[PDB]
């Protein structure tokens, strides 16, 4: 039943603040709390999301962390800043210097009781817990560092729940400093352990298409968030409306992960472009120009998919679009699971589209971009450059190593499964 | 764009069948174990048929019919025969097949050699040779002979069986002459005499035509044969389609009466036939179910 | 064809035709499995939860 | 009269459960809020009906059944829907999280939990029978409710009652409306744990039932709700001989003498016709309507039985029909068709019609008829249906993919082996009685 959303750091509170605004809309939710929707379907599987006060206000189950409370003063004066439940905002002053030991050893360790106080109240109050969902960067400190600290002493608390995180990854196309090789590498490390899903938002893959797509000459954070929170509408569509298909945490997680650590997902979303049948809306989304991840799907397999269609539309055209890309490349998908794709439509679009559809993959592909930032990694770690950042917030160099060690793992576990056949 | 799968690599046909659906760059051939196909050229045996059609959104097609394999068995053949009333236990045009019989064609000295597989005269002999299951029937003994050569031979007919059970006769045969083509390679022919040249002979020798003497026999055969097992093996309703190629095989007495030998149901081919036959599969029982973008036939259909 | 034990009731009828002639675990183990795969899971969780104090 | 209790398990056990309970009460004249006007003897009385109906002493026909859910969605629907009066909230029971399309979550993580409320329940209605026969189970292979818990039932309810027949009710899972690509692990480790203690299971694959709808209702995109109502036609065929007057399988135990000769071999091919769509009609005949129950395109499982033997066939008829024409029906088809029985069982046709004409739903998608037949047949060739899960199940295993999720829960990978083994010496078993 109910969902417990978290959000750390600049990047995750930034992702996490324009994602409710967008839903706490399709829910007809002003920034009041108040409900102003023309139909049921709006109200029928809100207390996911949102709780219920007096006056039937809906308060977003959401809780805000940072190091610094730079980000979460800009958020309580955004638009529906009013929103959110105020004992919700759980902020230190120090910050994290972009700095994943500070987030998750020093500076974090001494906020993160605070948050778990906050975190266990809001577990109180749920009928039926499912999880959580944790929205962050993996380049910086807070999110990167403390966000993945949280998740350890979740589980701890809470071993039998759902873990879900929407993960952005780091990317010198957009990049803040140059430690964020390290910072990901050290945090994902954390994440194959202690996520059951993860969407991987690759910052690579939304500057590229902002530019080369929507033709925008100059991207923005702005603009790589407007994807960002249109992905995350899509991907919990199902979570948060009337549906059969992936209708809870555990059940997506069942569809979608045949093996523990393999639970990378390369989200994609349609229609984008510059400045509409349902043909349209399936070919687009399969296409690697679409993918949030910067990774090539024909260069590896699908071992399992989920597309979510949104609007009015043909049930029937559906289904026939989607059985057409499957059996015309039916190269890229994995022959020892049967009927891997899986297909849900709910009739609510979102706002200003007619219909939207919604691609979640997890493909053996995803392996590029875990290569990639282990190649950043590593062209730093042989000459030990930069470490002194992190010597000195206690860490040894043997827990760089691991890391690595486990992330290449991760890399060579992808690749078994590219090889495979029945 | 069509798919297809090829799960019989020794099948000389359909090897070249697989070598035009993908020289018409609208066939893709995917791994022997990808089940998203459209068109299954499937194993000579253990053919999965029940896994066939259950595939959403996939019009199915395989090339062979299930149950055909009771006209392809000499002992099945017979039974069939036998216990068919369509066909009757007393038939035209088939040798009799299995003592009664040895004893009224040794009573008197007319008769009485037999062979017999999966030649004698005396019973005994090779009844003995099976223990040391089989069939038993008349060695036609009046065989009719070619000259030059006083030999012997046998006729092979291609048939293909659409999806729709509509029934096609090649219109080219052979003769493989003095009989398997495997122990004789073990006249101006190559031991194969095809039918421009057998009816100029019959014109010559006997004053007749192939069409009149032999061709409706052989029509007339295959039609009672492939109607007999319809309701058994049509795929008419069925959530899957099948088509098959068939060889049929005769041997013509000396009155000019045609009789059928058996029915194979992995045929080869004349070896300057597999162009013409390969491709009139492809246009009658694939293209007839999976069509192309944007005559003359080689073929007689039986009705 | 023989047609043989015809019943009539208002409702309707039934009948035989013929063509041609003839030519477990206790309690006690239930309980047992359960609760072996629940230690299973239980040991599981303390290997976890081992693993997170480390 | 002795008493049937219907036990629906899962989402698809209790939407189906709906339907078919819907069927009933229209088939019987019995209102949503429980009274039957027709029904004289106020409070009691023991007619065909009272098999699935028990009485209050306000005339309240109340169903003998009992929905099970481990999770409150579906349900909440019943207790509040068109027939909430009908049921006792003591024979509603759901859970707070459900089994996640996982068997063993089902099975041992949950199920363990409320096993002994369920079979409180159950033994509440039994305490009200005066000769219970036995129980209908209606459960999906394919979530983890339907096939976990229902095995863990099936298990204990041999326990309880020994002596008592136990029907299934199985919805195979089909991709075009699947909801998990997990469902064959959950289909044969079901089937494995549950094949000793049914006594007669009736298949419906939902990819026959989906085809159906599309080719002979004209629905383009068929839902549920369409697939339950034709399911629950079905059902109700083939229950109808308990709740009605007859002589033909009228009791449970007389499902198995007529269907079943051997044990493991439990699964009959039920074909229907005829299927109108209500948006259009020339009446079928008793010969029609008997000889499409030897097309495929009308089986509840697709499959060939021209390519098997038959063991058993009952044919069951609603509406106008007389012996006289189903004989000679019989006869034509006889000649016409492929039948071949074991030669070890006489060739027949148990035969029972009922005078009154199938029901339907107001405003449904099917048309009234005048005439319909559902066969049962106990053929070798419905094993085509557990080659093709086998075979899945075989493709997923091989690499042990989503295997971990089933450990997670308490199974060991051993009873996959177990439970593919099993199902390998089924498929055995079929090629044996059926094959030459
Ligand atoms: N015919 C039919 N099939 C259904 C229905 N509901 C679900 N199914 C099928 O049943 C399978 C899914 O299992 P469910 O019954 O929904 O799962 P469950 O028993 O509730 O178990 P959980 O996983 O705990 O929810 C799939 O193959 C569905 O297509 C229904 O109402 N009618
Ligand atoms: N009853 C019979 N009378 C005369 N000749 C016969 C005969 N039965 C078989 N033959 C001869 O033996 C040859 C092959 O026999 P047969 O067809 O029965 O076995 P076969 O199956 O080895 C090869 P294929 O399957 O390609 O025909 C024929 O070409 C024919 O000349
Ligand atoms: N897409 C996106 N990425 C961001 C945003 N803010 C920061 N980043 C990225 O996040 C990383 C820096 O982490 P940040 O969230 O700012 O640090 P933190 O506060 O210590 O968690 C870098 O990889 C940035 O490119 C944002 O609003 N959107
Ligand atoms: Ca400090
Ligand atoms: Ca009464
Ligand atoms: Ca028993
Ligand atoms: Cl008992
Ligand atoms: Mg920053
Ligand atoms: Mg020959
Ligand atoms: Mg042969
Ligand atoms: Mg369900």
């Amino acid at each position: 039943r109910e969902i417990v959303h978290i959000q750390a750091g600049q990047c995750g509170n930034q992702i996490g603040a324009k994602f409710w605004e967008v839903i706490s809309d399709e829910h007809g939710i002003d920034p009041t709390g108040s409900y102003h929707g023309d139909s049921d379907l709006q109200l029928e599987r809100i207390n996911v999301y949102y709780n219920e006060a007096t006056g039937n206000k809906y308060v977003p189950r959401a809780i805000l962390v940072d190091l610094e409370p730079g980000t979460m003063d800009s958020v309580r004066s955004g638009p529906f800043g009013q929103i959110f439940r105020p004992d919700n905002f759980v902020f230190g002053q120090s910050g994290a210097g972009n700095n994943w030991a500070k987030g998750h050893y020093t500076e974090g360790a001494e906020l993160v009781d605070s948050v778990l106080d906050v975190v266990r109240k809001e577990s109180e109050s749920c009928d039926c817990l499912q999880g959580f969902q944790l929205t962050h960067s993996l380049g910086g400190g807070t999110g990167s560092g403390m966000g993945t600290l949280l998740i350890s002493k979740i589980r701890e608390e809470y071993p039998d729940r759902i873990m879900n995180t929407f993960s952005v990854m780091p990317s010198p196309k957009v990049s803040d400093t140059v430690v964020e090789p390290y910072n990901a590498t050290l945090s994902v490390h954390q994440l194959v352990e202690n996520t059951d899903e993860t969407y991987c938002i690759d910052n690579e893959a939304l500057y590229d298409i902002c530019f080369r797509t929507l033709k925008l000459t100059t991207p923005t954070y702005g603009d790589l968030n407007h994807l960002v929170s249109a992905t995350m509408s899509g991907v919990t569509t199902c979570l948060r409306f009337p549906g059969q298909l992936n209708a809870d945490l555990r059940k997506l997680a069942v569809n979608m992960v045949p093996f523990p650590r393999l639970h990378f997902f390369m989200p994609g979303f349609a229609p984008l472009t510059s400045r509409l049948t349902v043909p349209e809306l399936t070919q687009q989304m399969f296409d690697s120009k679409n993918m949030m991840a910067a990774c090539d799907p024909r260069h590896g397999r699908y071992l399992t998919v989920a597309a979510i269609f949104r609007g009015r539309m043909s049930m029937k055209e559906v289904d026939e679009q989607m059985l057409n890309v499957q059996n015309k490349n039916s190269s890229y998908f994995v022959e020892w699971i049967p009927n891997n794709v899986k297909t849900a439509v709910c009739d609510i679009p979102p706002r200003g589209l007619k219909m939207s559809a919604t691609f979640i993959g997890n493909s053996t592909a995803i392996q590029e971009l875990f290569k990639r930032i282990s190649e950043q990694f590593t062209a730093m770690f042989r000459r030990k450059a930069f470490l002194h950042w992190y010597t000195g917030e206690g860490m040894d160099e043997m827990e760089f190593t691991e890391a690595e060690s486990n992330m290449n793992d991760l890399v060579s576990e992808y690749q078994q499964y590219q090889d495979a056949t029945a | 764009m069509y798919t297809f799968v090829v799960r019989d690599e020794n099948s000389s046909v359909y090897a070249e069948v697989s070598r035009l659906l993908l020289a018409t760059g609208q066939w893709k051939r995917l791994r022997k174990d990808n089940p998203r196909f459209n068109l299954m050229l499937g194993e000579r045996n253990r053919l999965p048929f029940g896994r066939l059609g259950h595939e959403p959104g996939l019009v199915q097609l395989v090339n062979y019919y299930r149950g055909a394999d009771k006209l392809c068995r000499k002992a099945s053949l017979v039974k069939l025969i036998k216990t068919s009333p369509e066909l009757s236990e007393s038939c035209t045009w088939f040798p009799e097949s299995y003592l009664a019989a040895y004893n009224r064609r040794r009573e008197g000295r007319e008769g009485n050699v037999w062979i017999a597989k999966s030649i004698s005269s005396e019973a005994s002999e090779l009844l003995d040779f099976i223990d040391e299951v089989h069939v038993i029937q008349k060695y036609l003994e009046k065989p009719l002979l070619l000259e030059p050569g006083h030999r012997k031979f046998d006729i092979r007919s291609w048939v293909l069986v659409d999806h729709l059970y509509n029934i096609y006769l090649y219109r080219e045969g052979v003769l493989r002459t003095s009989t398997n083509h495997c122990i004789q390679k073990e006249y101006e022919e190559g031991n194969e005499m095809f039918f421009e040249e057998f009816n100029q002979y019959l014109m010559d020798a006997l004053n007749t035509t192939l069409e009149n003497s032999i061709l409706l026999q052989i029509k007339h055969i295959i039609r009672s044969c492939l109607m007999c097992i319809e309701p058994a093996i049509s795929t008419k309703h069925l959530h899957y389609q099948s088509f098959q190629l068939f060889g049929f095989d005769f041997m013509v007495d000396e009155e000019l009466k045609v009789w059928l030998i058996e029915v194979n149901g992995a045929p080869a081919c004349a070896q300057k036939l597999y162009a013409e036959l390969c491709q009139g599969i492809v246009d009658v029982a694939i293209s007839s179910v999976f069509p192309l973008a944007d005559p003359t036939s080689i073929f007689i259909k039986l009705h | 064809m023989e047609v043989i034990e015809l019943n009539k009731c208002t409702s309707g009828q039934s009948f035989e035709v013929i063509l041609k002639p003839p030519s477990d675990p206790s309690l006690e183990e239930i309980q047992k499995k359960l609760e072996a795969a629940e230690e299973r899971r239980k040991y599981q969780e303390a290997e976890l939860l081992k693993h997170l104090a480390e | 009269m002795r008493e049937c209790i219907s036990i629906h398990v899962g989402q698809a056990g209790v939407q189906i459960g709906n339907a078919c309970w819907e069927l009933y009460c229209l088939e019987h004249g019995i209102q949503p809020d429980g009274q039957m006007p027709s029904d004289k003897t106020i409070g009691g009385g023991d007619d065909s009906f009272n098999t699935f109906f028990s009485e209050t002493g306000a005339g309240k026909h109340v169903p003998r059944a009992v929905f099970v859910d481990l999770e409150p969605t579906v349900i909440d629907e019943v207790r509040t829907g068109t027939y909430r009066q009908l049921f006792h909230p003591e024979q509603l029971i759901t859970g707070k999280e459900d089994a996640a399309n996982n068997y063993a979550r089902g099975h041992y993580t949950i199920g363990k939990e409320i096993i002994d409320l369920v079979l409180d329940r159950i033994r509440k209605l039994a305490d009200q029978c005066t000769g219970l026969q036995g129980f209908l189970v209606f459960h999906s292979f394919g979530g983890g409710t339907g096939s976990g818990f229902t095995s863990l039932l099936m298990e204990r309810l041999s326990v309880d009652y020994g002596k008592k027949s136990k029907l299934e009710f199985s919805i195979y899972p089909a991709p075009q409306v699947s909801t998990a690509v997990v469902e064959p692990y959950n289909s044969i480790l079901t089937t494995h744990t549950t094949l000793e203690h049914s006594d007669c299971a009736f298949m419906v694959d939902n990819e026959a039932i989906y085809d159906i709808c599309r080719r002979n209702l004209d629905i383009e995109r068929p839902t549920y709700t369409n697939l339950n109502r034709l399911i629950s036609q079905i059902v109700s065929s083939i229950t109808a001989s308990l709740r009605f007057d007859g002589a033909l399988n009228v009791d449970l135990t007389e499902f198995q003498t007529n269907l079943v000769p051997y044990p493991r071999i439990h699964f009959p091919l039920a074909t229907y016709a005829p299927v109108i769509s209500a948006e259009k009609h020339e009446q079928l005949s008793v010969a029609e309507i008997t000889n499409a129950c030897f097309e495929p395109a009308n089986q509840m499982v697709k499959c060939d039985p021209r390519h098997g033997k038959y063991m058993a066939c009952c044919l069951l008829y609603r509406g106008d029909v007389v012996p006289k024409d189903v004989n000679a029906a019989i006869a034509t088809i006889k000649t016409k068709r492929s039948i071949q029985f074991v030669d070890w069982c006489p060739t027949g046709f148990k035969v029972g019609i009922n005078y009154q004409p199938p029901t339907v739903v107001p405003g449904g998608d099917l048309a009234k008829v005048q005439r319909a037949v559902c066969m049962l047949s106990n053929t070798t060739a419905i094993a085509e249906a557990w080659a093709r899960l086998d075979h899945k199940f075989d493709l997923m295993y091989a690499k042990r993919a989503f295997v971990h999720w089933y450990v997670g829960e308490g199974m060991e990978e051993g009873e996959f082996s177990e439970a593919r083994e099993d199902m390998a010496a089924l498929e055995k078993d079929y090629e044996e009685v059926g094959v030459d």
